[PDB]
């Protein structure tokens, strides 16, 4: 089992600017290495075989360089249509695939607006608690969600999904539903969900109180 | 024209079984290995076996030994997966890929890749949604209020959500679904809206849940 | 070995090895 | 010491089969892949087949698959090409090569060939040759002339033109044969000699045609 | 199916002179690409594998160089067994030949003896009537002869054949035949030949009249 890990996992970039990725490899893979690039509901396509030869039919603009167990994908001048996921992978001893590099298209920064919503009165009456925490409009993709009920931190009873960027929006917006049970739910006050962005010099809180609120 | 077109995908219990097809057009099938490549948003990318250009030679990961067998006919141009005594793990995104025919000492570029198709194994049966509000919370927090509801509890995907029957779509953000615990799947869809047209503005959110033939119109007003 | 060639190679070897 | 003779080429009607066979000698006959390839003037040197060194894997160019089979027999250093349901378009001269062994990802560098052996198809029925006289002009002792003989109409080649019973050797010129459209060869072959001898030297071409036991000859004497 | 193009098709050339040949691939093949040489009456004989590996026997004389689609062969002293017809091949994807570029004999240009025989009598019981038009000792190879039935000219009636160069004065030689019916012979009245070459500052025409 040889592990591909490539270097960053997200990067911003502008059209006509120059990208590196990076992809380790836990093992010598001599040079049997491949490039691909994934859009969104599509397929990869290959660009760079071989470490460094290039897949005909793609621009000129990728190149793949590097031996052994350190390798690089670049673009010299970053196109629109480049904004997309690269997987390396290795086929020295059978074939596996790297975590991926997802390239976003570079902005500002923007510290989110948190919103908290609780749990409706119909979904109590089924028996469960859906605590709602809003993460909305900000920008890089990277931020941290911690659920805390009577300040005490949960974990591994929440779920959150993020939005990408599209023709109408530059940032992202995330969702965090805690899930309760309604006996516990009615155990406690105090529902807090704190937010740790780059745009925020302090961690904001966002709380409300059951029966309150 | 080049291209691998995928067929045979589903939503199946654990334990049945499944056939995924590849037919292949534009090139000369007979001469080209070629391999399935299934593909999460945990896993990541992932290899699966691989079947020779005349099928003498057969290599499947350890995952899926036993239970999956790779497969093709030269004589139709289709390459096959037999799936049984499927698990949950086996729930993917499934792709053939084409072997690049680059002279070396190794082969593994894929120059060739299809559109793919979805497995998805779960013990769960159709199941309609329940919508749950999102109600919004003191106004002037910029002067802009949110609220949206909370698409719970259903089987399979997909579910579309819209506002106010598509005449609300500035500040919507339906985020993606998640596979809860349960085995059933969980959706958000939140809109930003002036805080001066809460208590003058009607919000409702469409959620339609076509597996299941369910329709639901909820509306969202202030507690 | 299972990364040799898994295609139809004419210009393969023909001699023996 | 390493060489490759090959033999069963010959004239054969459209429809019909044969069989070439490559004898190898020198080498481990056993080792090596084994081609043929067939050379015509109009397509130049083009490939047949290959067979493995042990017969298991065969390839065919398109324009003689289902017709030629290419076979192999290690116990005697034999190559075989069975040709049936031969065409007109499959005249050329066949040569057998072996597959130069350097290591590498591809192979085909031909190291040995074969002497090679000539197939011919065609409809036409063997006819001896009808030879006519290039009378020269006598003028201007003072100068050459050019004087010669058409051989017209026969099947198949070749012919020895000789003049003078191989006396005259000098000066001449024996043109390669051009093939019709009725399916017979044509050949011309004169010679240049001083015009001075013209009025009292005599010259005689010799047209002999082995494949139908046909022996002409013309004196060719000044027209004017 | 990958096409080999080779340039020139032919080339004359004198013993010690440095002679390059150069033949195109349709596609890339790396270095999957061999040269031959054959004699005439002979079987080709392998000179360069590899683009530029040299095959055991052959002289230091040839070399190979070029990789991709663009190669090329190089003689460094013309030997004067070094006449022959060279051919370059890949061996990428199944096996294909160049045309073939012929190394001939340089000389001095020289003008063809044109002549042109009429037909005999004995043809004329046939119903068949070949004129033959003659070039003698002519440099270089390019020629053309165009046959003018009075003052119409003629399309696919007649062959050509072409003799090696001469061993001795290193020439060509050529044989036009021109075929026509007794009945078609006997119809018209002026029958030429006219010949365009170097060696001829202006085309000669070589005829004769019916009788």
């Amino acid at each position: 089992d040889i592990q591909m890990t490539q270097s960053p996992s997200t990067l911003s970039a502008s059209v006509g600017d120059r990208v590196t990725i990076t992809c380790r490899a836990s093992q010598s893979i001599s040079s049997w290495l491949a490039w691909y690039q994934q859009k969104p509901g599509k397929a990869p396509n290959l660009l760079i075989y071989k470490a460094s030869t290039l897949e005909s039919g793609v621009p000129s603009r990728f190149s793949g360089s590097g031996s052994g167990t350190e390798f690089t994908l670049t673009i010299s001048s970053l196109q629109p249509d480049d904004f997309a996921t690269y997987y390396c992978q290795q086929y020295n001893s059978y074939w596996t695939f790297g975590q991926g590099t997802r390239v976003e298209i570079k902005r500002t920064v923007a510290a989110p607006s948190v919103f908290i919503f609780p749990p409706s009165d119909e979904q109590l009456k089924s028996g469960t608690a859906s605590v709602v925490c809003l993460l909305n409009n900000f920008y890089p993709r990277e931020a941290k969600v911690q659920w805390k009920v009577d300040n005490a931190l949960q974990s591994g009873n929440s779920q959150e999904s993020v939005t990408e960027q599209d023709s109408k929006d530059s940032t992202y917006s995330l969702s965090s539903t805690l899930t309760l049970s309604k006996a516990d739910y009615e155990k406690h006050k105090v529902y807090a969900c704190e937010v740790t962005h780059q745009g925020l010099s302090s961690p904001v809180t966002k709380s409300f109180n059951r029966g309150e609120c | 024209q080049v291209q691998l077109v995928e067929s045979g995908g589903g939503v199946v219990q654990p334990g049945r079984s499944l056939r995924l097809s590849c037919a292949a057009s534009g090139f000369t099938f007979s001469s080209y290995g070629m391999h399935w490549v299934r593909q999460t948003t945990g896993k990541g990318l992932e290899w699966v076996a691989i079947i020779w250009h005349d099928g003498s030679k057969k290599y499947y990961a350890d995952s899926v030994k036993g239970r999956l067998t790779i497969s093709r006919d030269n004589s139709k141009n289709t390459l096959y997966l037999q799936m049984n005594s499927l698990r949950v793990e086996d729930t993917a995104l499934y792709y053939c890929a084409r072997v690049g025919d680059y002279s070396d000492f190794k082969y593994g570029a894929f120059d060739i890749w299809g559109q793919g198709t979805m497995v998805t194994v779960s013990s769960a049966s159709t199941k309609g949604p329940s919508v749950f509000p999102l109600a919004p919370s003191s106004k002037s927090s910029g002067g802009t209020a949110a609220l949206g509801c909370l698409v719970k509890d259903y089987f399979p995907e997909p579910v579309t959500v819209s506002w106010n029957s598509g005449a609300l779509t500035s500040g919507v953000h339906t985020f993606p679904a998640v596979l809860q615990s349960s085995g059933l799947y969980s959706l958000s869809s939140v809109v930003t809206v002036p805080s001066s047209s809460l208590g003058t503005q009607t919000y409702i959110c469409n959620v339609n849940h076509k597996p299941s033939n369910t329709k639901v119109d909820k509306k969202v007003e202030p507690k | 070995n299972p990364n040799a060639n898994p295609n139809a190679n004419p210009n393969a070897n023909p001699n023996a090895n």
